[PDB]
């Protein structure tokens, strides 16, 4: 008896993954090469994915390479109010 | 018929109700309507009012000197502010075109000549060449 | 000369709204004659200027 | 899909509604009895709903017609491929 | 023996209600529907109604609804003096 | 009509006042003879109009019409319909 709902997003960032390694990047060099890893979702190489912030250039080399797996990561909040009856 | 619309024809008339000082309604072409009065007093001039709704505690109309134009009375229609009615609820106006079709299928337009209604509330509408009513259906609101 | 020279312009004449406040001397923030303004307007009067 | 998930009631209360006019209670007088009404179903007055608040005081009027009003947020992430 | 007479206008608004109910609106939504009533005419939803605020515009959706009847809750104190003789 | 109303009594006083002339008192002197008069009926000379005043000082002049004088306040509201 779900009386009414709505939605919140928090957070939305891209995340990237290797194919093959499994692991999430953390940090780039100069040239923008992948210089570190881990295996942690909450630690990562985040890139803001708001509304203001697409068409990004800063990741445009890491973007291109065929090993990494971009992935959406979307936080959200949902508030879901019940009536029971008596 | 409905009781909605008694508009005035000779202007002749409505100065001789603007003498008597009765207060007139004046429609506008895509423009608000107007009110319009003859001031009191010693000093005789035309005033007019933005202003629609009936006086009472809470409303009070805003009357102003204004240069009328005879023009615009004899052309514009006029009516009685008392004796106006808001809207009638028909689909289509008076004198608005409209496209229907003809005892032998063919099509044509026309203007509405007359609105009319049943005691049941279906309105039935008489246009300009024709002398039978058609149905709201029936006719069909042409594009400006 | 002058309606020659010129471009044609609405004339309305500006006078003070009665719905200024009595007491301080400033207007009320809203009424049909005046948006806030403290000075109200006459009908307007075509002109050449 | 879902990577993680957790559930959490922030409130759980109960709610007072008329049974002809339908409107929610908003306001009341000394004794708790109504005197103003709302349309709102949050808004609406309220207390605690557990036995404890109920032993302790229905008791106003014989419009007897309590809502139990139970709000549940809920935290969730997602990883959406491409 | 009314020697002298005065009065005075402390309070000029209108207050609504509704045909029906008998209640007296309090409240209203964005759209200016009714939210809220009381049986209360000290806690209404009034709307000033001195010289100065006539001809208002924050409650035209209201005032044209059918159900609802305006009145004018006026406030008024008089101030009589009285001669008794001895 | 009215909705709610109620009556209060502000003052009650005894204002002399000359039976010739007919102007009340304003100012008088030492032993409270008349000096002064005014035809204003509220700033007259007055005085509490009870027993115990009365029994402790008509005592000034022999012009002996004083007048009672009551002020009535009357607060009342209306609910003038449409
Ligand atoms: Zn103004």
């Amino acid at each position: 008896s779900i009386e009414k709902k709505e939605e919140v997003i928090a957070h939305n960032e891209v995340v990237f993954r290797s194919l093959t390694q499994g692991l999430y990047v953390k940090e780039v060099d100069i040239y923008s090469d992948v210089v570190s890893y881990t295996k942690d979702v909450d630690e990562a190489l985040a890139m803001p994915n708001t509304i203001n912030f697409k068409n990004s250039r800063k990741y445009k080399k890491l973007i291109m390479n065929l090993d990494l797996e971009p992935l959406n990561k979307i936080q959200k909040v949902i508030y879901e109010t019940h009536l029971e009856g008596l | 018929p409905i009781q909605d619309a008694k508009p005035i024809d000779d202007i002749v008339d409505i100065m001789t109700y603007l003498k008597n000082g009765k207060v007139l309604r004046v429609k506008q072409d895509n423009q608000g309507d107007i009110l319009v009065r003859m001031s009191p007093g010693k000093h005789k001039f035309t005033e007019v009012s933005r202003d629609l709704d009936k006086e009472s505690f809470y409303y009070k109309r805003h009357w102003v000197l204004y240069n009328v134009s005879v023009n615009s009375l004899i052309t514009f229609d006029v009516y009685l502010d008392e004796e106006y009615s808001e809207t009638t609820k028909v689909k289509y106006p008076k004198d608005t075109i409209v496209e229907y079709t003809r005892e032998d299928q063919e099509k044509d337009v026309a203007m509405i000549k007359e609105i009319l209604t049943d005691n049941n509330g279906n309105y039935f509408y008489a246009l300009i060449g024709e002398t039978m009513l058609f149905d709201e259906n029936k006719l069909n609101k042409v594009k400006d | 000369f002058i309606n020659d020279r010129g471009i044609k312009v609405l004339w309305e004449e500006a006078y003070f709204c009665p719905c200024l406040n009595p007491d301080t001397g400033h207007p009320r923030v809203d009424c049909p004659r005046c948006h806030g303004k403290g000075i109200a307007y006459l009908p307007p009067k075509e002109t050449i200027m």
